[PDB]
């Protein structure tokens, strides 16, 4: 059982808190989704290797440029999140987050994650986005962004339905183990 | 933590902590407000308990079992006594507000209607000034504390043995030295998120919506002040690196 640290980064409502909660809680939050995530050490066995994966959130730190980098020391894998219902949050991936993560985390694998993929088929989401000339983030626009920023990989998930959530965390463990 | 408070905050929400027949008597908007208020207290209980692991388990255990050079323990645990006094006072006020609000004959059914005043007191004047100065100190010594822990774990066999020993219990899985330090740094940035969501369901009484709005602004003034006061200390830094 080796120890690895995972830190999730991304804009305000990119769904990173919801994702850490839904993965860490073996018990779906049917009654109340917590506002905050403290920390968690997950027991993961990926490709036959047992790893203790410490999970950390950066929510609440987005406006504080000196407090935020205190989350980065000894990170083994970064999950870079964006919301598929917010193309604006994707535009900030190369200009703001990627340079910060490459500066404080040299050579740490980054997995670009598109959260809330279920909103791609939501009537209210498409109707609202079209009001500001937008549309849900397309799978290829996510892949191209991951490609451009030099990400280890591109993955999509849905914290609401749990689809693809376990695959993100097992893949991030494989990324953390690579040297 | 103490058993009484742990049982009071063991449920996943306020809607699950109170008796089912007491919940049925309240409007949804109230249930939603009480859920976020309950989360603010439950996470404050956990915060204070994280600081007790640092002071009573790590800090004191090191002083009584190890023979470290004076000042190494303080470098590992900056401001932990001051942080423990600030947060233990805050937690006492929150738990008493909940206690006062209990129905007679019950130890678990309550509705906290007034919270804004308590948050304005905690995040204004002297108490806020002490908290601003303590968190600027703590976060400037955060990196150094981690460098110091790593240095000691990789060089001292006895320190390594002490850590393995006290961190072995399953209840300590998320609470090693390094984790406790990041837990404390991250706490301050949780308050605006919780208060904003409490405010989102506190529009029923205007004095309350106004008090929670003032409290939110005070917590952000404090956060902006702590962020501005931060300057990372380096373990063994040279004067020339500091003045350039
Ligand atoms: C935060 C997120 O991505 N989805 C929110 C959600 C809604 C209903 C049930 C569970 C969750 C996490």
């Amino acid at each position: 059982a080796i120890r690895k640290k995972l830190v999730i980064v991304g804009d305000g409502a990119c769904g990173k808190t919801c994702l850490l909660i839904v993965f860490s809680k073996d018990q779906f939050p049917e009654v109340y989704v917590p506002t905050v995530f403290e920390n968690y050490v997950a027991d993961i066995e990926v490709d036959g290797k047992q790893v203790e994966l410490a999970l950390w959130d950066t929510a609440g730190q987005e406006d504080y440029d000196r407090l935020r980098p205190l989350s980065y020391p000894d990170t083994d894998v970064i999950l870079m999140c964006f919301s598929i219902d917010s193309p604006d949050s994707l535009e900030n991936i190369p200009e703001k987050w990627t340079p910060e993560v490459k500066h404080f985390c040299p050579n740490v694998p980054i997995i670009l994650v598109g959260n809330k993929k279920d909103l791609r088929n939501d009537e209210h989401t498409r109707r609202e986005l079209a009001k500001m000339k937008q549309e849900p983030v397309k799978p290829e626009e996510g892949r191209d962004m991951a490609n451009r920023i030099g990400a280890f990989g591109y993955m999509e998930c849905s914290a609401k339905t749990k689809d693809g959530v376990r695959e993100v965390f097992e893949m991030a463990t494989r990324a953390a183990l690579q040297a | 933590s103490m058993e009484m408070d742990e049982k009071d905050f063991a449920a996943d929400s306020w809607s699950l902590a109170v008796d089912s027949s007491f919940l049925q008597q309240h409007k949804k908007e109230v249930m939603k407000q009480q859920d976020v208020i309950y989360e603010l207290i439950q996470t404050e209980l956990h915060h204070v308990r994280t600081l007790k692991i640092m002071t009573r388990l790590f800090r004191t255990g090191m002083l009584e079992e190890l023979h470290l050079e004076p000042g190494v323990v303080q470098g590992l645990f900056p401001c932990v006594d001051e942080l423990s006094d600030i947060h233990t006072r805050f937690l006492s006020q929150l738990l008493e507000r909940r206690r006062q609000a209990l129905c007679p004959g019950s130890t678990r059914n309550f509705v906290i209607h007034r919270l804004g005043d308590l948050l304005i007191s905690q995040f204004s004047g002297p108490s806020a000034e002490q908290m601003c100065k303590t968190y600027s100190e703590f976060c400037s010594r955060h990196s150094k504390a981690l460098k110091l822990y790593k240095e000691l774990y990789a060089r001292d066999k006895r320190f390594q043995q002490f850590i393995r020993k006290v961190t072995r219990p399953a209840v300590l899985k998320r609470h090693g030295v390094q984790e406790c330090i990041l837990l404390v740094t991250q706490r301050i940035t949780k308050y605006p998120l919780l208060i904003s969501r409490i405010l989102q369901h506190s529009h029923g009484i205007e004095e309350e919506r106004q008090d929670l709005t003032t409290a939110l602004g005070l917590v952000k003034e404090l956060l902006s002040n702590v962020d501005e006061g931060i300057y990372q200390l380096e373990k063994g830094a040279r004067l020339q690196e500091i003045y350039n």
